[PDB]
């Protein structure tokens, strides 16, 4: 039989060492024929870019949607992307995780 | 830059589009009112009674109509491939082209070319209308076309513009009939270029009008494309390359032709 | 769920049963077979034959055609008497 | 509701069903026949076309009987197609 | 029963394919010498660079159109914009401001993507259009 | 008086019945389908109200038309009285 | 193995770019990244016009309407047809008048009464468009290079779609009827919310209703045509059902 997965968490935070890692994988796929201006690596060719943004859902976790890939021209606009954190939270924790005064107390019936 | 990436854009962060969260475009609806003989003067006689009868609409469904193409449509025509000057240009090109819309059941007899344009004509065309003017048909001729002038009758008329629908009905191709006594003249007249006109006077007429316009008339006999240019539909036929009597199938992409004597004698009759 | 198969025109002519009272007459006559061989040509059935007019419909048709359609040198000939009268 | 078929059309579904079916075919055929009797009390038009004296066009012409009543004492006699008016 | 003898004849059928219409509005043949006789000129390749974009109609024609209501409200219409609309509010400000003497009064439909114009410039606004490249 | 004095069977509607999943499709039969169907021939009912609007008065006399012969006499009596009754109300006389 | 790769068929104008998205596959639980397609970009980047959505919608709803509902006016209440005698005869008319209990309805439906309109073919078609593109703009749109699973067993496309975070309800687009892979048909017609169409029947109400849209790569080229058909077509000669030059194809 088959068994599904655990569900996936949302949450991302960028990697600090996210340039160098990105840098590596850029050298991949585009070879190092180019590493002066390799952000400005144009993602034109659907194949260099499918391999370049597979990489790095695989690695990071964190894939691009549908909605952004148009925007993924450059290179640099991949960068861009991944430097962005994405939570998880339910309403509830993010209103808890929140310093709330004394006086304020939030009950969730759901 | 962006507006329209601008507006796709926007739409990422707002809730998922769904049946909940519709309206009209405002002002599309306007808001229902809720409660909650025309001509009679009431005694004299109507405005519309008192004026006398004229006959300004006397027969008019029995008058006929030309619809009128000017060549700067047709130019235009020309200029964006919807029309091709290298064939002979009729009624059916004309209609596949939307460059006229023909009506028979309005009382449309065909197009009348019309001399609006005439200056700056510069096509080669090979082209038959029901009516052209003096000046349509000197514009034509100074580039080097040909004009002629050919009657349609209603039925012809219909399955000329939309040959496809009449395919579909399953009769054979019929013949066109012969203008009435009216037109008569002005279809067997050279400088109309009528097509029951003598083709010997063509030339005389041709030459008449490149002098009063002050061009010189060119020889198309020369032109390389002098075949198609002296292209012409018999007086009977409807359509180019078809007889009438056959019978289009084009379930099966076949013609039937009928043998019977009786029956070919009819059709070329 | 899965949606029904999506609703498509019958495919082929159909031939009303001549015999059922409920069957329109406009789809008995000949000008409802010569439409179905027009959309479907051979696989219609129609006999080709029976396109065009019969001996006695083309007697009707030529007779009809010499009594409201003269020739045309009728036509110049009765135009030649009526410009010399009004002349 | 509505009926399955016109109610005109009752008659001849009656020739389909019990003895009326079984009645010979040439004699069913005399009744499903409806020839028009020769004009009587009219004049029938000569020809399908004529041309309208008023705009001079060609306009289809119909020819249209009057109604004819015979009363029970013609079908005695032979009137000739002759009846009241 | 006996019915008038026929051939079947596939050679001719090329004369009936002349008579069927197409569907598909056809694209303008490539001409020597821009304008054509009737005026008309293919929009520019590549396209211009700016922050909007008129497309052309169905029948390759610049979307200006006249309109008027009311039997008394002349006005001009610019249809099919793309990008930023606002671009080009100011940019036709600019254009039609010294021809009137007065700012024109306009309309940006940004939803549609129409700019509507009071008053009848549509020849102007077509031959400033084509000169833009569009 | 005149009020229910409890409260009535909550309504349990099954939004995804297979008649509400379904519902909308091929109604671009023709868009979709080289227009070998029209969507009006997917409208179910009245032989007379197939693909077809109109007021009152036109019903009316369409449904005559088109099924007339075939109504019960007393139906078809009440359709002709209703449309004289309702030709002299739309054309106000 | 190859990654699949979509191109625009069908020309994409000179000043815009194609829109991508992922390709996805049904048959295992991780296969999401399997290709990358391009997406025309006046199919799935259109300007968003919800209005035109309302109207399309609208439509939808109604044009097939037809209402039952009928009432008797006085003149087809039975009897009634008297003057009632008690004390002159006038002054009530009839029994049946809409003011006497049990007498006609003054103002009732008088149905079946038709609600059938039709939208400009251009404006319906225009409405797919805006529904593609909202649901790619949303982030509602996965494309599958086919809907083929691994077993027929619901609960499996059930899992797959939680997993990858899809919605409650999810609209499964497949080229043809006839060709629709046995274990998604099998699944999916076990399953109320999930449900399985072919590309004909794609329309903006069933859009709307499921949060989530599945289609196949062969049913985005199919889209595309059709929908883009509309955009450079002559206005017609006859109806697109009678034979054309170039059309169908
Ligand atoms: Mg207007
Ligand atoms: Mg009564
Ligand atoms: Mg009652």
């Amino acid at each position: 039989i088959l068994v599904c997965p655990p569900l996936r968490s949302r949450a991302y935070t960028p990697p600090e060492d996210l340039q160098s890692r990105l840098e590596s994988y850029v050298k991949e796929v585009f070879g190092s024929s180019l590493p002066s201006n390799w952000q400005d690596i144009s993602l034109e060719d659907s194949r260099l870019k499918f391999n370049l943004l597979a990489h790095l859902a695989d690695d990071l976790g964190h894939v691009v949607p549908n909605s952004r890939l148009h925007q993924m021209c450059r290179v640099r606009d991949v960068l861009d992307f991944y430097n962005v954190p994405i939570q998880d939270r339910s309403k509830f924790d993010e209103l808890s995780a929140s310093n709330l005064p004394p006086n304020l107390k939030i009950t969730w019936s759901y | 830059q962006g507006g329209g990436a601008r507006a796709l854009d926007l739409l990422r962060g707002l809730p998922r589009v769904s049946l909940a969260n519709l309206k009209p475009n405002p002002g599309s609806k306007k808001p229902e009112r809720r409660p909650r003989r025309l001509g009679f003067e009431g005694g004299q006689t109507p405005f519309y009674i008192r004026i006398p009868k004229y006959g300004f609409n006397e027969g008019h469904s029995f008058r006929r109509q030309y619809k009128p193409l000017s060549l700067n449509r047709l130019q235009y025509l020309i200029d964006l491939g919807r029309v091709d000057p290298s064939q002979p240009i009729d009624l059916t090109q004309l209609v596949n082209g939307r460059g006229v819309t023909i009506q028979p059941l309005k009382r449309d007899y065909g197009v009348q070319l019309v001399e609006e344009g005439a200056d700056t004509f510069t096509a080669k065309v090979n082209i038959e209308v029901q009516l052209a003017s003096e000046l349509a048909i000197a514009a034509i001729e100074k580039n080097g076309g040909v004009v002629t002038t050919a009657f349609y009758d209603p039925r012809s008329l219909d399955i000329v513009c939309k040959p496809v629908p009449f395919f579909l009905r399953g009769q054979p191709i019929p013949k066109r009939m012969l203008p009435p006594e009216e037109l008569v003249p002005y279809y067997t007249d050279a400088k109309n270029r009528g097509y029951l006109a003598d083709p010997a006077k063509f030339p005389e007429a041709r030459l008449e009008l490149a002098r009063k316009y002050g061009y010189i008339l060119p020889d198309i006999t020369k032109d390389e494309l002098f075949k198609m240019l002296c292209t012409r539909k018999d007086p009977r036929q409807i359509f180019f390359g078809l007889a009438p009597g056959w019978v289009v199938n084009m379930a099966d992409k076949k013609i039937l032709k009928p043998t019977d004597e009786n029956l070919l004698k009819y059709y070329t009759s | 769920y899965r949606a029904r198969p999506p609703p498509r025109r019958r495919p082929g002519p159909r031939w009303p049963d001549p015999e059922d009272l409920l069957t329109p007459r406009w789809q008995l006559g000949p000008r409802y077979a010569a439409k179905q061989f027009a959309r479907y040509g051979a696989a219609s059935g129609v006999v080709p034959g029976s396109l065009w007019p019969s001996p006695e419909q083309l007697r009707e048709l030529e007779a009809e055609e010499r009594e409201w359609y003269p020739s045309l040198a009728t036509m110049q000939e009765s135009l030649r008497v009526k410009q010399l009268a009004e002349e | 509701p509505l009926h399955k078929y016109p109610v005109w059309l009752w008659k001849r579904l009656q020739l389909r069903e019990g003895i009326c079916s079984r009645l010979p075919g040439h004699y069913l055929r005399s009744l499903e026949e409806e020839r028009t009797p020769t004009p009587v009390h009219y004049r029938p038009h000569g020809a399908k076309f004529k041309i309208n004296p008023k705009n001079g066009q060609r306009e289809r012409v119909e020819d249209v009987p009057i109604p004819i009543y015979f009363p029970p004492e013609s079908q005695r006699g032979l009137w000739g197609g002759e009846g009241w008016i | 029963p006996d019915y008038p003898r026929f051939v079947e004849s596939v050679d001719e059928y090329q004369f009936v394919e002349r008579l069927l219409p197409a569907t598909r509005i056809p694209d303008p043949p490539k001409h020597e010498h821009y304008p054509t006789p009737s005026g008309w000129q293919p929009p520019r390749d590549p396209p211009p660079n700016l922050p909007y974009f008129v497309r052309r109609s169905r029948m390759h024609n610049i979307p200006v159109y006249k309109d008027i209501t009311h039997g008394n409200r002349q006005m001009t219409v610019i249809r099919k914009v793309e990008g930023d609309i606002w671009a080009l509010q100011k940019d036709v400000e600019d254009f039609l401001s010294p021809l009137l003497g007065k700012t024109p009064v306009t309309q940006v439909n940004e939803v549609t993507g129409t700019l509507r114009i009071k008053g009848y410039f549509d020849q102007e606004l077509k031959a400033w259009l084509l000169e833009k490249g569009f | 008086i005149g009020i229910r004095l409890t409260l009535p069977p909550p309504k349990v509607v099954d939004r995804w019945n297979e008649k509400r999943a379904m519902f909308g499709v091929y109604d671009n039969i023709g868009i979709l389908g080289n227009f070998e169907k029209h969507p009006k021939e997917l409208i179910r009912g009245p032989i007379w109200l197939r693909g077809w609007k109109g007021n009152e008065l036109q019903r009316c006399i369409r449904k005559r038309k088109m099924v007339g012969s075939r109504m019960f006499a007393d139906d078809l009596h009440n359709l002709n009285k209703r449309i004289r009754y309702l030709y002299k109300h739309f054309n106000r006389h | 193995p190859e990654p699949v790769l979509r191109k625009v068929e069908l020309p994409v104008p000179t000043h815009r770019r194609p829109v991508q998205a992922w390709v996805e596959s049904l048959r295992g639980f991780e296969q999401e990244r399997v290709g990358l397609a391009d997406l025309h970009p006046d199919v799935f980047a259109t300007a968003p016009r919800l209005d035109i959505l309302h109207q399309v919608a609208m439509w939808q709803k109604n044009f097939k309407r037809i209402s039952y509902a009928k009432t008797k006016t006085r003149a087809e209440v039975r009897g009634g047809g008297r003057k009632p005698w008690p004390q002159g005869r006038a002054r009530h008319g009839s029994i049946r008048s809409p003011l006497w209990r049990g007498g006609g309805v003054a103002h009732g439906p008088r149905g079946p009464t038709s609600y059938y309109y039709m939208l400009p073919m251009k404006v319906r078609a225009l409405g797919l468009k805006v529904a593609l593109t909202v649901k790619l703009a949303q982030d509602d749109l996965h494309i599958m290079d086919s809907l083929e699973l691994p077993t027929g067993d619901p609960q499996y496309l059930t899992e797959l779609a939680h997993y990858r975070r899809w919605g409650d309800s999810v609209l499964l687009v497949d080229l043809t009827h006839e060709e629709m892979p046995q274990s998604i048909v099998e699944a999916t017609s076990r399953l109320k919310t999930f449900n399985l169409i072919p590309a004909v029947g794609l329309n903006v109400h069933s859009m709307l209703k499921h949060q989530t849209l599945v289609l196949t790569l062969p049913t985005v080229a199919f889209l595309e045509d059709k929908l883009l058909w509309q955009d450079s077509r002559y206005r017609p000669l006859y109806p697109f059902s009678l034979p054309y030059s170039d059309f169908p194809r």
